[PDB]
């Protein structure tokens, strides 16, 4: 106390600059803060959640305001396919005249940035048409963020702060979130789609001032309560329908076609409204499961404890798990992060193959940017989920209260899990690299026909089972008399089969041996990252090399050079080493996606098919080949609009490289160097009149690892983003 | 076909099933599962005032304890099945043998 | 100041005391082994956290454990 | 009446923080003196991470096995 | 055929690639003397290429649009020669190696200094042991059934 | 002679001789049946 | 004994009706699981025994096979037919709701028991003729019941697997085509096409 940080009395007495560093890097670790209690911790978490909501609302409001102010929305909606959306204007006093000339695009009056987040297509699809709508949305969101901050402050104050018993009421929270946060929210989204978006995609402009005077359907609500719901699907939009006009428009508000809109190459709006309504019904029904104050429903802990198999193969089953989950907040955070990462990767996988926003499938750079975005974020979320599982093992785990349940039995045979996962990783790596090197050597000797090209026959069979007819497997949906095919011929299969067999979209791309090899590389990456994380978690509480690790915290430098040396023995260090593998695996994923899509967008899928089988093909035909315009963004003969990326491309190369510093050179060298520097400064005239107030010291071991990893990751992300955006946008195809 | 007939019949039938057939089974199951509890104490006993069970409106004059909450539950089930019947019977969908 | 603990498994071999590079450990009278000796840590305020003592302990697991804690100018080994 | 396993016996370790936990060693000597909580001395054929092949254990930590 | 591929024997891009390879090889041959050592080597390589392509067509491999052979590993009996019988052969050889090494380790585990026989291989014993890998498929099976393949008490 | 045999069976020497023999065997097998991508005998 | 020469499970002595020591997977290891298994076995056996004659008898007459007799429900105008006459209340939603309600009520009433011997062998209203008088003669009747029930279960499995093998045919049709030419028309053609 008595100085920054006030939450740590041990740090505030550190006479070195370390106090500052560790002062910043532990501000949100409430559990390790002095004089910390239960209710204090929960209330702080609650207020921080409110702050995060306010920040999110403010950020999206800023996006809206800038697109409304320096954007291109009114012009973009006139011709979505032949005008580049504008993000925001550039006002940089460092720009030269040619830079100002090169950066003025999109019909603006000055240098501007071309948006690649895809907000234009998204806002267009939902119904926003003019700049006034964007301004109103921005104002509403500013109000919303202010209200979020007000709620946070209000619940900080006494007499409004919830007690701990309230925070741990899991049954009621689950009921409300399932039936309220999820169900009612999706019901409202379906309502908006029926009332605004669907009419907007047919010519009508329904707004606040007239939405009570317009019927969403000619026979509003008559069919709904009478039960004759089919009347809401009786007249769909014709296949010759321009999006925002009434030419070829229908009256159906709910349907289930399954295909794409022929003009926009995206999902039908009516199908989406129907989807949201359906899942809203499901969530509303399913959110009445647990018992609250009304004497009916379920108690979660009883369900858990009743699920114990006879025969004792699972020990005591799930007995005691309710209390270890409800009392351990790190367990909750790990589960939430795991599910969130899975569904973020699901979003990434579904957005490119089943686009929902109009004219986004034709915007190639936006699609690539969004996919890479969501995949990298999903990887980070998964790595974090495993990190917090390890943290739970260290901090909140009670061995005696979890005696012989699934968790304890997981801990007690950790070695079999780790060894078998290691075997899987070894197998995948050995054979994938062996096949790649074999093919590469084969092409080195000029004999491509001697390659080991394995057809991804199982994936092709699955694709055929979905209805694709390019492999001639003749399976469900691709046969003719199968019950599965015959059951849906009148609902969605027409459109679905029309879309899947169409070979200009990304709905189930044709696959070959290159896909087989790269998918096995993906599997190798997943298995090795899981190996590192699982080993770090299960061994967090201690191992043979350090049996008392649980008493040393989640993160610590080492245990000294004794017993052979104990570098990187913490669970934090296991997460640290797993981040590199996560980056590598997501890099392989995005390399594969981007190369396949850039070769498909050129009508040159063959080229990828030939050159993917060997690694030199990846190095030359993808990295070297697609990197000419980017590196030429500026040259001795001038610059163009891509220069900003060419600079960033180099910037990301520098950060990454300086990351190698903190990862290779370690503390002692730097400490001695800083000591001699301190001597020199103290021994010089006119500058010894200036005196430091915190003794300079080299970065901590853990801090140095963290800084090196941060540099590595920032450089990785920046260089790849520059490359991807410049190469896709350089060709715009 | 007649929405009122189907809805009323199905709801009354679901209420009959709840009141005369599955009544004792549900009561026994809710008795044995009990109130949700944290660290061995019920939610109210841990200091959560709002976790208190609403003992007022749960009691009924029915001979066996059929109260408001279960009329709501069984009527909701009846209406859900009734509207499923109506929508699916008027949908006109036909699978092919 | 780092926290140094001596556990009852100590056999009084004295090897940890020879190793400390700041004179933090000691030998004190005791009666639970043949040497009638056990290690003590009365001057942990001068401990630098080198963990050189643990590298010398022959028991398994260790009988002397160093837990790095709050850092001071003495614990950081700064001459300036 | 000596205490603990006999010299040259075959015991398995039950101390969970030991390198040879669940392992096996040969008893070398058990001190007859009371007031000593780790009398049993065991020798193993494998060194630990500190290159040590002998360690003392309490009576309950060792268990005579066949 | 399977996966939309066509047999290499009747495929066209396969033949085109064969012709192009031979043309490339012959291009170098015309530079040297008709019957010099380099010319003989190039002729031998051309004959090797022709034989290779003829054999690939003969065995009935599948060729894709690229004109290169593709291996089917789903288990189709028309392609067991591509992965399954080589797979069985590999499993036999690898189990031979592993069983022989395990037998050696178990045999030398009884000495006072087993490590001495590990950095300096006791060849006399190894030569006797290596031949157990002929019948390791039976030895391992009865080792498992008899219940002493896996170390109990662990 | 006896010590020559002993040193001639030490890990590095034995491994190099074993791998030289294996390499020669594989080289000869490839030479007799080169460009083999499948098992056609059965 | 279900296998001459194989040692018998400890918890299966041979006193229960139909106990022949068959339990390779050792599912009845826990006695409270074994009691539920016995009740479930008797229920399944009784259903199959009451069904198989129902699969065969109408087929023997001038009606369709067991799969054709339940295909009218897949049509927009599905209407049932019993003994060659159209029943009035044959439309699907009716039949469905009446069956669901009757079966649910009866099964719940059945399950509201904790004897647990009347759980499997209730008696009383279900033993009008009163065959359960002599305790040992009753035991041999139990043995016969379980034996015939297992036979009926096996027969039902055979009927279903035959239907899968030759779609659109009935057990009597399979028997007739087997009798027409025994040797060539057997299971072999199914096993080895
Ligand atoms: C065509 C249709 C007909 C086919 C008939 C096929 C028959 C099998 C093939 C060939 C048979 C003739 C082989 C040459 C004759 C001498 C083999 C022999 O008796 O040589 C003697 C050895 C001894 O066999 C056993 O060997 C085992 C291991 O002993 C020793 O093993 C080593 C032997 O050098 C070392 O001495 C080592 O210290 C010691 O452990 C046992 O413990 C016993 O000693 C002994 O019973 O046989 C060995 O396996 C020597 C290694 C070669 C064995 C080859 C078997 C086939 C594969
Ligand atoms: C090109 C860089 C590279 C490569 C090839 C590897 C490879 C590997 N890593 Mg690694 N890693 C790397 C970078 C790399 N890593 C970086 C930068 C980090 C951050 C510090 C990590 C951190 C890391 C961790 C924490 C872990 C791994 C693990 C592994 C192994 C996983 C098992 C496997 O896939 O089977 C084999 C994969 C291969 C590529 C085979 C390599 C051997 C081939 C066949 C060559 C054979 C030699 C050949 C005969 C030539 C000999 C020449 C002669 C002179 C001797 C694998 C060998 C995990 C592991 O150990 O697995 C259990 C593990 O936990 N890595
Ligand atoms: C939370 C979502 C939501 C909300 C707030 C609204 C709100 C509204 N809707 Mg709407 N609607 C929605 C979802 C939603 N709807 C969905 C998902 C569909 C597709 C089936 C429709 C289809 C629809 C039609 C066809 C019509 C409306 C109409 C209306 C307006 C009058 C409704 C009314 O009072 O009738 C009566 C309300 C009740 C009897 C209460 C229902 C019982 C509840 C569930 C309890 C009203 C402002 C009507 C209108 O004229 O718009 C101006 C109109 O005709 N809606
Ligand atoms: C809802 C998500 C969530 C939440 C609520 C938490 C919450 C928490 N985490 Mg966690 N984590 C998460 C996700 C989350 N995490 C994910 C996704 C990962 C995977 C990367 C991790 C990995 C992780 C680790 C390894 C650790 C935690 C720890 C913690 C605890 C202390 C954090 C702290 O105060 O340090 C202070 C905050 C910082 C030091 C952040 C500043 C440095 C960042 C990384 C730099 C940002 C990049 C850079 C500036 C951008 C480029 C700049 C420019 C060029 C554009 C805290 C309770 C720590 C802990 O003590 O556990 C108990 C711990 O060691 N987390
Ligand atoms: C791209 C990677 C990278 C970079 C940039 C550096 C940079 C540096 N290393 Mg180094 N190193 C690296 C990789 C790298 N290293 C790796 C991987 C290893 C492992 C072997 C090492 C191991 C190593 C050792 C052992 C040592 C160094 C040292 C140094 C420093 C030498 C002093 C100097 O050059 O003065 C000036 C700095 C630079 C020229 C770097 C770029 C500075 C830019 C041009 C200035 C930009 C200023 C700008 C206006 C800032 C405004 C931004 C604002 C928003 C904050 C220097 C900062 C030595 C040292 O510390 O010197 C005493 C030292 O002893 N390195
Ligand atoms: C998992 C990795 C992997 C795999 C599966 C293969 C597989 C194959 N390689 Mg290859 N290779 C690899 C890695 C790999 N390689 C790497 C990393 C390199 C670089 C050094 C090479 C370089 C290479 C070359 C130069 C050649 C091959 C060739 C071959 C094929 C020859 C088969 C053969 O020798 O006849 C059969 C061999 C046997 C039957 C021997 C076993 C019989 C025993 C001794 C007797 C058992 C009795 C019972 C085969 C399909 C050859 C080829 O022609 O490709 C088509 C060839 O020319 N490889
Ligand atoms: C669902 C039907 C059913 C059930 C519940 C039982 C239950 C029982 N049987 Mg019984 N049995 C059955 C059918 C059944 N049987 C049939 C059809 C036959 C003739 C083949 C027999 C022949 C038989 C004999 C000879 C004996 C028993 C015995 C027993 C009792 C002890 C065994 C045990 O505990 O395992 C419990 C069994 C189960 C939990 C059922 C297992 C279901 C699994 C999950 C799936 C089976 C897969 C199956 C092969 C699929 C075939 C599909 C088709 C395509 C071929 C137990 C109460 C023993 C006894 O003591 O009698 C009192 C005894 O000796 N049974
Ligand atoms: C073809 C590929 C499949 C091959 C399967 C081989 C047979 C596997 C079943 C028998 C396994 C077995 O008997 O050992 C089973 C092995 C141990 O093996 C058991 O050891 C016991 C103690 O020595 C007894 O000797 C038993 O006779 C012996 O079977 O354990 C297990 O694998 C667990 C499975 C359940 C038992
Ligand atoms: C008095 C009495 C009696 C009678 C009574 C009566 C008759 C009454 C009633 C009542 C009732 C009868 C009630 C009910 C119900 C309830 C409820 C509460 C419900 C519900 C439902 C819902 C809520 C739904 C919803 C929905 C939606 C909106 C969506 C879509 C559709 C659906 C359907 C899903 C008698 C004489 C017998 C005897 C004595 C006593
Ligand atoms: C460490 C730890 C942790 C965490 C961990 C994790 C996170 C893990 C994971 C994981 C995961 C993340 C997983 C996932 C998964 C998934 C799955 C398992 C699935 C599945 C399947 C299915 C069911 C399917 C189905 C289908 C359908 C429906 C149809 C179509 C086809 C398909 C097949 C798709 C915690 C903190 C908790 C605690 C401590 C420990
Ligand atoms: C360079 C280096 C140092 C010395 C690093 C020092 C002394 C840091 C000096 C950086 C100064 C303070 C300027 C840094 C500018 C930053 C961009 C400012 C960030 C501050 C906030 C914005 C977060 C170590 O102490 C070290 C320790 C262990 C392993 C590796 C290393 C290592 O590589
Ligand atoms: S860590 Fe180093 S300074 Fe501290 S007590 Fe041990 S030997 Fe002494
Ligand atoms: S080195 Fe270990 S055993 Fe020896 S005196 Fe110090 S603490 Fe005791």
């Amino acid at each position: 106390a008595l100085r920054f940080p006030r939450f740590s009395q041990g740090l505030a007495q550190d006479p070195t600059t370390r106090r500052i560093w560790f002062g910043i890097a532990t501000a949100h670790d409430f559990e390790s803060h002095d004089d910390i209690t239960e209710g204090r911790l929960y209330q702080n978490i609650f207020a921080s959640h409110f702050g995060q909501l306010a920040i999110i609302f403010l950020w999206t409001s800023g996006n809206l305001f800038h697109v409304a102010w320096q954007g291109n929305f009114e012009a973009w909606v006139q011709d979505p396919l032949h005008v580049r959306p504008i993000a925001h204007a550039i006002w940089d006093p460092h720009f030269g005249q040619p830079a100002v000339e090169a950066f003025t695009r999109g019909g603006a009056l000055g240098p501007v940035n071309i948006a690649y987040s895809g907000v234009y297509q998204w806002w267009y699809t939902i119904g926003l048409r003019t700049n006034e709508d964007l301004y109103t949305g921005a104002i509403f969101l500013l109000f919303l963020s202010f209200i979020s901050l007000l709620a946070g402050w209000l619940h900080l104050q006494p007499k409004w702060k919830p007690s701990v018993s309230w925070f741990k009421n899991a049954e009621s929270r689950l009921n409300h979130h399932l039936s309220g946060l999820f169900g009612v929210s999706s019901l409202a989204w379906a309502g908006h789609l029926v009332h605004v978006a669907i009419p907007g995609s047919r010519g009508e402009y329904v707004r606040w001032n007239n939405f009570l005077s317009v019927l969403p359907h000619p026979q509003g609500l008559g069919p709904l309560f009478t039960g004759q719901w089919n009347l809401y699907a009786q007249n769909p939009d014709s296949s010759n329908h321009l999006f925002s006009t009434s030419q070829g428009a229908g009256t159906a508000i709910l349907t289930l076609l399954g295909g794409f809109h022929p003009q926009t190459q995206s999902l039908w709006l009516t199908d989406m409204a129907h989807h949201h309504l359906a899942i809203a019904i499901l969530f509303l029904i399913g959110g009445h499961m647990y018992r609250t104050n009304f004497g009916i429903g379920h108690s979660i802990k009883y369900i858990l404890e009743a699920h114990i198999p006879p025969g004792g193969r699972l020990g005591r089953g799930h007995k005691g798990l309710y209390d270890t989950i409800n009392n351990s907040i790190h367990f909750q955070l790990g589960l939430a992060l795991a599910s969130l990462g899975v569904i973020t990767s699901l979003v990434a996988q579904h957005m490119y193959s089943l686009p929902a926003y109009a004219f986004i499938a034709q915007d190639f750079t936006t699609q690539a940017a969004l996919y890479t975005h969501h995949q990298y974020i999903a990887g980070f979320i998964m790595t974090g989920a495993f990190a917090h599982g390890a943290i739970f093992f260290i901090r909140d785990y009670n061995p005696e209260q979890n005696a012989d349940n699934v968790l304890a039995r997981m801990l007690e045979h950790k070695e079999a899990i780790i060894s078998h996962l290691s075997w899987a990783s070894l197998f995948l790596g050995f054979h994938t690299l062996g096949l790649y090197v074999h093919n590469d050597v084969m092409l080195a000797f000029g004999t491509p026909e001697k390659q080991i090209l394995i057809e991804p026959i199982f994936a092709q069979w699955i694709q055929s089972a979905h209805g694709k007819t390019s492999y001639g497997f003749d399976v469900l949906l691709s046969s003719t008399n199968s019950p599965a095919l015959n059951a849906g011929r009148s609902i969605w299969l027409p459109g679905w089969l029309n879309a899947i067999n169409e070979n200009s979209n990304s709905l189930f791309l044709t696959i070959g041996p290159g896909d087989f090899l790269v998918h096995h590389a993906i599997a190798l990456g997943l298995h090795t990252t899981t190996l590192i994380l699982v080993k770090g978690a299960l061994d967090a509480r201690g191992s043979k090399l350090m049996p008392d690790k649980k008493d040393f915290g989640y993160s610590f430098p080492c245990d000294g050079p004794g017993r052979g040396g104990t570098c990187d023995i913490s669970a934090w260090d296991a997460f640290y080493l797993a981040v590199f593998w996560m980056l590598n695996t997501i890099g392989w994923v995005t390399f594969y996606w981007h190369w396949k899509h850039i070769t498909l967008w050129q009508g040159n899928v063959s080229q990828f098919n030939e050159s993917s089988t060997y690694l030199m093909g990846w190095l030359r035909d993808y990295l070297w080949l697609n990197s000419s315009q980017l590196i030429n963004g500026y040259n001795p003969f001038g610059m163009n609009s891509l220069s900003v990326w060419a600079w960033m491309f180099l910037f990301g190369h520098l950060v990454w490289a300086t990351g190698f510093m903190f990862l290779i050179s370690w503390r002692g060298y730097w400490q001695e160097l800083i000591e001699t520097l301190a001597w020199a400064h103290e021994r010089t005239p006119l500058a010894n009149l200036i005196r430091w107030r915190d003794k300079p010291v080299a970065l901590s071991i853990v801090q140095a690892r963290l800084v090196g990893l941060v540099h590595f990751s920032v450089g990785y992300i920046f260089t790849y983003a520059a490359f991807l955006i410049a190469s896709t946008s350089g060709k715009f195809g | 076909l007649n929405p009122s007939l189907v809805i009323s019949l199905s709801t009354g039938l679901s209420l009959f099933l709840g009141r005369f057939v599955f009544f004792n089974f549900q009561r026994e199951n809710v008795a044995k599962q009990g109130l949700p509890e944290q660290n061995g104490v019920t939610h109210f006993e841990a200091g959560d005032t709002r976790a208190k069970e609403y003992v007022s409106l749960l009691k009924s004059n029915d001979p066996v304890g059929f109260n408001i909450v279960d009329v709501l539950a069984w009527g909701s089930i009846g209406h859900i099945v009734a509207y499923y019947i109506l929508a699916t019977s008027s949908n006109g969908y036909d699978p092919k043998f | 100041s780092h926290s140094v603990k001596i556990y009852d498994t100590c056999i009084g071999c004295t090897q940890c005391v020879r190793a400390c590079p700041t004179d933090v450990l000691e030998m004190i009278p005791w009666g639970g082994c043949k040497a009638k000796q056990i290690a003590s840590a009365p001057r942990t305020e001068d401990c630098v956290g080198c963990k050189r003592c643990e590298s010398a302990c022959p028991t398994d697991f260790l009988s002397v454990r160093v837990y790095l804690w709050h850092e001071t100018t003495r614990s950081m080994g700064l001459a300036y | 009446p000596p205490i603990g396993p006999k010299r040259g016996a075959k015991v398995k370790i039950l101390r969970q923080e030991s390198y040879w936990y669940k392992g096996t060693g040969s008893v070398v000597a058990v001190d007859q003196d009371p007031n000593t909580r780790y009398p049993v001395v065991v020798r193993f054929n494998k060194v630990n991470y500190a290159n040590v092949s002998t360690n003392n254990y309490a009576l309950d930590e060792v268990e005579e096995v066949k | 055929d399977i996966a939309g591929l066509t047999p290499c024997k009747d495929s066209k891009q396969f033949a085109k690639r064969e012709k192009q390879s031979i043309k490339k090889l012959e291009s170098s041959l015309k530079l040297y003397a008709p019957d010099s050592a380099p010319a003989l080597a190039i002729n031998a390589t051309i004959e090797k290429t022709k034989r290779r392509f003829d054999n690939y067509g003969k065995q009935g491999l599948l060729c894709g649009a690229d004109g290169l052979p593709h291996l089917i590993v789903s288990g189709d009996q028309r392609h067991w020669g591509e992965f399954i019988t080589p797979g069985i052969l590999f499993l036999y050889i690898a189990g031979w190696i592993g069983w022989v090494g395990r037998s050696y380790l178990i045999a030398i585990r009884d000495d006072k200094k087993p490590t001495q026989k590990e950095i300096i291989i006791d060849v006399p014993l190894a030569t006797g042991l290596v031949f157990r890998g002929f019948s390791w498929p039976i030895a391992a099976y009865r080792e498992l059934l008899n219940g002493e393949l896996v170390a109990k008490d662990v | 002679m006896r010590d020559l045999k002993t040193y001639l069976s030490v890990a590095p020497v034995a491994s190099t001789l074993w791998f030289a023999a294996l390499a020669g065997l594989l080289i000869e097998i490839n030479r007799f049946f080169p460009d083999a991508l499948t098992f056609p005998f059965f | 004994d279900w296998m001459p020469g194989q040692p018998r499970p400890s918890y299966l002595d041979g006193s229960a009706p139909g106990d022949f020591g068959f339990d390779p997977l050792r599912l009845g290891e826990v006695p409270e699981n074994l009691e539920r298994f016995k009740e479930s076995e008797l229920i399944h056996c009784r259903w199959a025994m009451l069904a198989v004659p129902g699969i065969l008898v109408p087929e023997a007459l001038g009606l369709g096979n067991w799969v054709k007799a339940q295909e009218w429900a897949a049509l927009p105008g599905g209407q049932a037919t019993y003994l060659g006459n159209p029943v009035p209340w044959g439309t699907l939603p009716t039949i469905l709701v009446i069956e669901f309600l009757s079966i649910a009520f009866v099964e719940h009433q059945r399950s509201m028991e904790k004897d647990p011997e009347k759980k499997k062998y209730p008696g009383g209203a279900f033993d009008p003729l009163g065959y359960s008088k002599d305790p040992k003669k009753f035991h041999e009747y139990k043995i016969k019941e379980v034996k015939n029930g297992r036979l009926a279960l096996l027969a039902f499995v055979g009927i279903c697997v035959q239907q899968s093998a030759y779609p659109g045919t009935g057990p009597l049709e399979n028997l007739a085509t087997h009798l027409a030419d025994p040797w060539h028309n057997t299971i072999g053609n199914v096993l080895i096409p």
